[PDB]
RNA sequence: GGCUCU
RNA sequence: CAAGCUUGAGUCUCGUAGAGGGGGGUAGAAUUCCAGGUGUAGCGGUGAAAUGCGUAGAGAUCUGGAGGAAUACCGGUGGCGAAGGCGGCCCCCUGGACGAAGACUGACGCUCAGGUGCGAAAGCGUGGGGAGCAAACAGGAUUAGAUACCCUGGUAGUCCACGCCGUAAACGAUGUCGACUUGGAGGUUGUGCCCUUGAGGCGUGGCUUCCGGAGCUAACGCGUUAAGUCGACCGCCUGGGGA
């Protein structure tokens, strides 16, 4: 059944980016907006939007750098199966600090680097690079 | 299967709009009508495990339906299993 | 096979429509086929291996009808 | 109720007997509340093959809307009748009236 | 329903029993009993002709139609008893002018059908009428040899007779026993196995089940003494001899029949 | 090509011999769907409704038991 | 037609 | 926790296909047996033979009868079913799938240890039946031998009913459910539309076969029905023997 869908989302983008699709939709939700909010600003697509009233479709307009793909890698890191919490300090690097850990904590989904900077931790919810 | 005469007999006396024909009584005494049904035929055809196969979805269909209603308002329950004649 | 000789027919004419008949109704191949009991898997492969030689031939016909060889 | 297409196969010694068994069976089935919806009598007709050490017979073509019960009663007429030789009934899904291709 | 016996004592432990609840569990109908008295095998000479019969339980006779000769009247069967006389339970009916009777009750009979006999009669298992009348090829009981004579074929507990062959004034049988008879055309016979199919998957599991039913004791003859028997005597157990009876007669595969009035009758004998 | 599907009917007859004989061969014997072109659909009407020809000796089992 | 070993 | 929503799941309506199952009937061809007619010296079998059947009249042929079992052609990398598996025709009872439009309920769902049920053939038990085939067995050959392959026979068994067994290379050697990801040629089964201006033209669903791209993989190969990219749950593995 679709037990998941964030990591739905993510395999979406990650079979639109080895297919080179231009824009890839889903079926929308207030986190999955949240994340294509911080993936949009972090730089790896271009534009997101979400249509429709009753079952709302949110297409991701993706993003291309000299023909190939922006997003190198993305993987899910908390799943239904076994959620992952970490402290501010355990807040992981990803590819150094290039890459980003997109992070849910009280005060709404931010990346790894505004978590510490905020102080507090949260649920890992993907690691992007 | 069961007959269409019979089936808008039951869906116009559990039914609430005599149309609804999806809610969760008027599947459950479909079902019970038709396993009642086949008492009598698996009582004959003992060797028609190929049909006690549907017979046996009807049960556990019927089982999950009968749950849901139980923890979704359970005096609906009650008054069905009352006058369902239903052991549990 | 009931074959009645026509009027004014020859006999090698007869003959020949009658083998010809014979063969179109598949009768010595019957008893061929019937003269010991083969398996249901036996005859499951033998049709597996008629079907794919009906059909990786009908690909090798066409695939060498386009390509020349010299 | 459930339409059925009768065909029964008489010895053709008793072809004269043919509308008295007709008569019968069309008062069962009227009797049982059934319809008759076609009724096509052949002749005698040139088998296929010897049925029954013979060459001939005669032919009934029968289309009902009964109950299965008279059907079946109308079967049990026909196992023991020594004058039908053959009888097929099958199930149609509907009432067919059009005259029969052989018929004609 | 055969049932097996719990082993709570040994002559329990092998019983089965064969249980019919439909059986009516009073006493029968008394016009149509007689007295039956015992024999103990023995004839107008007082001598033993017959071997290893006697004791038993007393048994009182019930009068059976086979001759089967209320043609016409329809008859509604009341109740079915037990008959100890038989192997076959018998089946007391109610005629409509008001007589009641017992037949052999067939295989699917119960209490409330209709029987008729006659040759106007239908065909159903119970119904009686002359193979004349009956179709080739049915499964008839009771049969008759002779015409109005009364049935004295397949009246034990499970048998039918095949009707395979018409030729005028012959029918022609498939016998329980495989031998093909020739029987008048106008002999009736009656529809239907006979009840009791299960009476031989019984078993009586101790002697005293045997003595109930009047079975005295066997004595195998080479337990004996050489006037006594042919196979008597030796020192040990030595049986150097063809078997015979006690009356000095082969009895493995000698064949006994002497009747040259009913060849005519046997179309092929047993095998 | 399949005379079924141009004439277009619902339900061959078994009744319509002179058809039935121009799908059978002479001993008998049904004629393969690879010659005739027929659907697979009218194949298999058609074959139901031989064996029921066949049955009421409307049709031939074969050619010599005669 | 079958016709072992090294 | 409360209230919901409709996309998941399910119900209803009308239809379609199907060797899906159980039960009961029935037909025709052939085999063998039995009786009989004509007829007369071989038959049958094999690599070659012999055992075997035959002048007591076989084999061949014709007529008639019995009985059992399986259902040529259709027939098809065709169909159905959870799997095992299912093949004449007819009826009765009966399960499931799919499609079209709508209507309804409103997350009711997925998986599943233990558990329960089904589960080829062989085998067991009781009761029947018993044509053909055929372990065993017997005889003949072959051979150095031949407890074998070959031949002539032939019993359990194969068949039916009810119970038991509970296994197979029970295999797609690929667990179930769901989502996404370039194509091509077909098969089958629905259905919409275009003037069907012909059997055509354009689509849209279900199932299925072959090739093959990316990618994967030790390679072979898989390849939208994944062995690709992911998620949920279960089962299992940890050197070869011993086992
Ligand atoms: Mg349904
Ligand atoms: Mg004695
Ligand atoms: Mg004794
Ligand atoms: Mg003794
Ligand atoms: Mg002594
Ligand atoms: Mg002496
Ligand atoms: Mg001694
Ligand atoms: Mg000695
Ligand atoms: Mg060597
Ligand atoms: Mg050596
Ligand atoms: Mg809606
Ligand atoms: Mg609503
Ligand atoms: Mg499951
Ligand atoms: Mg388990
Ligand atoms: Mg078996
Ligand atoms: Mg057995
Ligand atoms: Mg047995
Ligand atoms: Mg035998
Ligand atoms: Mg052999
Ligand atoms: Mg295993
Ligand atoms: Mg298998
Ligand atoms: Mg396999
Ligand atoms: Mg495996
Ligand atoms: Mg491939
Ligand atoms: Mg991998
Ligand atoms: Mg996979
Ligand atoms: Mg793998």
């Amino acid at each position: 059944s679709m037990q998941d869908p964030i990591a739905d989302m993510l395999t979406r983008i990650r079979n639109g980016q080895a297919a080179n699709k231009a824009a890839v939709t889903m079926p929308s939700s207030k986190l999955k907006v949240a994340i294509a909010n911080v993936l949009k600003e972090e730089g790896f697509i271009e534009d997101f939007k979400v249509e429709g009233d009753t079952k709302p479709e949110l297409e991701l307009t993706l993003k291309y750098f000299q023909g190939k793909a922006v997003v190198e890698s993305i993987q899910r890191v908390s799943r239904p199966g076994l959620r992952i919490y970490k402290r501010k300090d355990e807040l992981p690097k990803v590819m150094a600090g290039l890459g980003i850990a997109v992070v849910s904590t009280s005060k709404g989904v931010m990346t790894d680097r505004a978590a510490r900077q905020a102080g507090l931790g949260g649920e890992i919810i993907c690691y992007v690079a | 299967s069961l007959s269409t005469e019979a089936t808008a007999k039951i869906v116009s006396e559990f039914g609430r709009d005599a149309n609804d024909t999806g809610s969760t009584e008027v599947q459950v005494a479909l079902l019970t009508a038709q396993i009642n049904h086949l008492q009598g035929h698996f009582a004959e055809h003992k060797k028609d495990h190929h049909s006690r196969r549907g017979l046996l979805r009807m049960v556990s269909q019927r089982r999950k339906l009968l749950d849901y209603l139980k923890r979704k308002d359970v005096a609906r329950y009650t008054q069905l299993i009352e006058r369902l004649g239903l052991r549990r | 096979p009931v074959i009645k000789v026509r009027e004014n027919e020859p006999f090698d004419v007869a003959l020949r429509r009658f083998k010809r008949s014979c063969e179109k109704a598949g009768v010595l191949a019957e008893v061929r086929r019937r003269e010991f009991y083969e398996k249901p898997t036996t005859e499951r492969k033998r049709a597996k291996a008629s079907a794919v030689k009906r059909h990786a031939k009908k690909l090798a016909r066409e695939n060498a009808r386009r390509t020349r060889l010299y | 109720m459930r339409h059925y297409e009768i065909v029964f196969m008489v010895h053709p010694d008793q072809s004269e007997q043919v509308p008295g068994m007709i008569e019968r069976y069309t008062a069962a089935i009227t009797g049982a509340e059934g319809k008759i919806h076609r009724l096509e009598d052949w002749g005698r007709r040139q088998l296929a093959y010897p049925i029954n050490k013979l060459h001939k017979a005669h032919y009934v073509l029968m289309n009902v809307e009964a109950p299965q019960e008279v059907i079946d009663e109308l079967e049990t007429t026909f196992r023991f009748n020594d004058a039908v030789i053959r009888s097929m009934v099958m199930r149609t899904k509907h009432a067919v009236t059009e005259a029969s291709p052989m018929v004609k | 329903a055969v049932v097996k016996c719990k082993p709570t004592s040994p002559g329990r432990r092998h019983v089965v029993k064969v249980v019919n609840p439909e059986l009516h569990k009073g006493k029968p109908f008394a016009p149509l009993l007689e007295k039956n008295s015992k024999s103990g095998g023995r004839n107008n000479n007082g001598r033993i002709t017959t071997r290893h019969i006697g004791g038993g339980h007393k048994q009182a006779y019930r009068i059976v139609d086979f001759k089967r000769n209320k043609d016409g009247i329809p008859a509604v069967v009341e109740r079915l008893e037990y008959d100890p006389n038989r192997s076959a339970n018998i089946a007391l009916v109610l005629y409509k002018d008001g007589e009641r009777r017992y037949i052999l009750a067939p295989k699917g009979l119960k209490a409330g059908d209709q029987i008729q006999s006659g040759v106007d009669a239908a065909i159903k298992p119970g119904n009686t009428l002359p193979m004349r009348n009956i179709p080739v090829g049915s499964t008839v009981h009771n049969v008759e040899m002779k015409p109005g004579k009364g049935g004295q074929l397949a009246r034990s507990a499970g048998t039918y007779v095949q009707i395979v062959a018409r030729d005028g004034a012959y029918v022609t049988l498939r016998l329980r026993s495989g031998e093909m008879r020739k029987v008048e055309a106008d002999c009736r016979a009656t529809l239907g196995e006979v009840g009791n199919a299960e009476h031989m998957l019984r078993v009586l599991g101790k002697a005293g089940a045997a003595r109930w039913r009047g079975v005295r004791p066997t004595v195998r003859g080479t337990a004996m003494n050489p006037v006594d028997h042919p196979h008597g005597g030796g020192e040990g157990r030595n049986f150097g001899k063809h078997p015979v009876t006690p009356w000095g007669v082969q009895t493995k595969g000698k064949k006994t029949r002497s009747n040259k009035r009913t060849d005519k009758f046997i179309v092929r004998r047993r095998s | 090509f399949c005379r079924f599907t141009a004439e277009g009917v619902q339900e061959i007859d078994y009744k319509d011999i002179a058809t039935l004989k121009n799908y059978i061969t002479e001993s008998g014997k049904i004629v393969p769907s690879r010659i005739t072109g027929t659907r697979a659909k009218y194949q298999r009407q058609l074959a139901r409704a031989i064996k029921r020809a066949r049955y009421l000796s409307l049709l031939p089992y074969t050619d010599r038991h005669q």
